[PDB]
């Protein structure tokens, strides 16, 4: 198998290194991410990390992969669950 | 002639099928030689990964399907080499280098006149390059056919000055 | 004749190691306490401790802190000598230009000598000869500018998207910039060797206004909300409002006037003089000027605390010497190599820079 994504020169060559891949139900995921393009790419940069997702299981899980700086890996995380949080009502 | 070459690419590389398919993951790499924004657009393509995945086996993979076509309409002729199999200590013209990996040669040197308008490089390694390679002294030829050593004719086509208006992978 | 000898700073604790595993390894083919330093971690913070007090502070009084000390961390070494810095604390970027190129370094990496920049940005390709000498990056951190000698233009950059490039020329054809400015309402603003300020239109890339004075008179530029002080040769100090766009205060100093200055939160404005007198000077009630500080060597650069307590001074001294706001004492110094010219610090208040001959020291501000 084979993955492909475009990486930023902005981030550096070390953060690449680690995932930070996150499990939740697939409904859940997908409906947060949005399928605008543009607005994920506006989220990119304000919190200086890289968002990528992909649900290729034919089950309800889905996978998050998100790069950075432990302190930026972690505010997308509680944005993420926070507009998951909302999509539930 | 190219015909000719394109079959013989063909026999060069024929070890996986799987690997060579029209998946989404060619649209990206055919659109990633396009502009991104109306404002700038790249020519300069960088595949970086863990050494053990197969970086090598996707590039052999662009380079059979550019036998079969129509992977790059903007782009005449592949140029591989792979810096593992030969080493680069002599020194020989950049024309003379070229003509080891293509089975002619006259065709080669008119087809360098037509390789500006759409154009194809590729490399495998370097990273043995670089720790060798002792950057103290650096030279840059203007010029093609010249006999220059391997690493200074090397570093002339990644700066565009020996190919203008080139692509890169 | 007093010189300073150089010495390895850092000493790091993971580079001791390798470096005695090395000299092993030769040692077996010839037959034929120590201090280390507090690396920078993730390019952000030191991770240390503060510095002890006599006493407490006031229920109002927590975030006004002032320095104590700086401690050289890592060297960066650039081929010519390096005019302007910038830090970028946002993306961890340092910013170091010239002769023909631009050097851009990042925190991130861990070494004591750093040779392999992120990125060579040269300029002599496009024309045979032109110098340039200053830079200016945007408070969001997606703007980069560079104004130079006979350059045709001002060289706008953009940081957001995926790739380097170039977005915007701004053009001055017979003018050298020698000087930068930005605003808040999307435009910005150069002034050149003659006096010539003038405005271009960011997004449009249109000239919308143009300011003249005195040659000389615009060496100095500070942007406010609708003001703009100038300074040069002539000794003189000159307010423009850009409402109806001419002059409204004039001053006579007594010497040359080489650095400006301004509080983020007060309303005062400090002033550099050739003979190495300090001013004060306030920004609203204009009443008159007073001196605190005399020096021998002449005033190169001035910069205010993030929250506008302390500043630091530079100079041809062989001294960096900093100073409090309400008296400008002076409070510790330390001493270089050759003559320094620039000088940056960060938004959060935690790194320096400074540059001697040819290579960038980068210190950390110990509170």
């Amino acid at each position: 198998s084979l993955r492909l994504r475009t990486r930023p020169w902005w981030f550096p060559i070390q953060e690449v290194s680690n995932p930070l891949v996150l499990y939740m139900e697939a409904w859940v995921a997908e409906r947060v991410i949005g399928t605008d393009q543009a607005e994920i790419s506006e989220i990119e940069w304000m919190c200086q990390a890289l968002l990528t997702v992909d649900s290729v299981n034919s089950g309800n899980l889905a996978e998050i992969t998100i790069f950075g700086q432990p302190s930026a890996q972690t505010r997308m995380k509680n944005i993420l669950l926070n507009m998951a949080a909302w999509h539930k009502e | 002639d190219l015909q000719d070459y394109k079959a013989h690419v063909i026999a060069k590389f024929d070890t996986s099928v799987d690997l060579h398919y029209d998946s989404p993951e060619m649209k990206l790499l055919s659109d990633a030689f396009k502009p991104y924004q109306k404002t700038f657009q790249p020519h300069t393509i960088i595949l970086h990964g863990r050494p053990g995945v197969g970086k090598s086996a996707l590039a052999r993979s662009i380079v059979l399907g550019w036998a079969q076509g129509k992977l790059f309409q903007k782009m005449s002729f592949v140029i591989f080499f792979s810096v593992r199999e030969i080493k680069w200590t002599e020194k020989s013209s950049l024309a003379q280098l070229i003509a080891k990996e293509c089975p002619d040669s006259w065709d080669l040197v008119t087809k360098i006149m037509s390789q500006p308008e759409r154009l194809l490089f590729v490399i495998d390694g370097l990273d043995d390059m670089d720790s060798v390679l002792q950057h103290d002294d650096m030279t840059l030829s203007r010029d093609w056919k010249d006999e220059q050593p391997i690493y200074i004719l090397m570093y002339s086509l990644l700066r565009k000055a020996l190919l203008p208006q080139s692509f890169l992978i | 004749d007093p010189q300073p000898v150089w010495d390895a700073e850092p000493q790091f604790c993971q580079g001791f190691l390798i470096q005695g595993l090395w000299e092993l390894f030769m040692d077996s083919r010839q037959k034929n306490a120590d201090k280390f330093l507090k690396p920078l971690s993730w390019g952000s913070e030191v991770l240390e401790s503060s510095c002890n007090q006599p006493s407490t502070a006031l229920w109002q009084l927590e975030r006004f802190t002032v320095p104590q000390a700086l401690q050289k961390v890592r060297v960066l070494k650039h081929q010519e000598l390096l005019l302007v810095v910038a830090v970028s604390s946002f993306t961890r970027h340092v910013f170091t230009c010239s002769q023909s190129g631009i050097k851009v370094w990042n925190l991130v990496n861990q070494v004591a000598e750093d040779r392999d920049p992120e990125s060579h940005l040269k300029c002599s390709v496009q024309d045979n000869k032109v110098y340039l000498r200053t830079c200016l990056l945007s408070s969001n951190s997606r703007t980069l500018f560079a104004g130079g000698y006979n350059l045709p233009g001002v060289i706008v950059w953009d940081l957001a998207a995926p790739s380097l490039y170039e977005k915007c020329q701004l053009p001055c054809e017979g003018l050298s910039c020698q000087a930068l400015a930005n605003t808040k309402e999307n435009m910005a603003l150069a002034g050149f060797t003659d006096g010539t300020v003038r405005i271009w239109d960011l997004r449009t890339q249109e000239i919308v206004r143009n300011l003249k004075g005195p040659t000389n008179s615009a060496r100095n530029l500070v942007v406010k909300d609708d003001n703009i002080w100038t300074g040069g040769l002539d000794a003189c100090l000159r307010c423009w409002d850009l409402r109806m766009a001419k002059v409204s205060l004039e001053h006579l100093f007594q010497s040359q006037i080489m650095s400006l200055a301004h509080s983020p939160t007060e309303d005062w404005l400090l002033l550099g003089l050739a003979n190495g007198q300090h001013c004060l000077f306030n920004s609203r009630k204009r009443d008159q000027v007073l001196t605190v500080d005399t020096k021998d060597n002449t005033i190169l650069g001035l910069k205010f605390s993030p929250n506008g307590k302390w500043w630091a001074s530079v100079g041809m001294g062989n001294f960096i010497t900093v100073h409090s706001m309400p008296t400008g004492a002076k409070l510790f110094q330390v001493p270089e190599v050759g003559p320094v010219r620039c000088f940056d610090m960060t938004e959060n208040g935690r790194l320096i820079i400074t540059g001697s001959r040819d290579c960038a020291s980068v210190y950390h501000i110990k509170y």
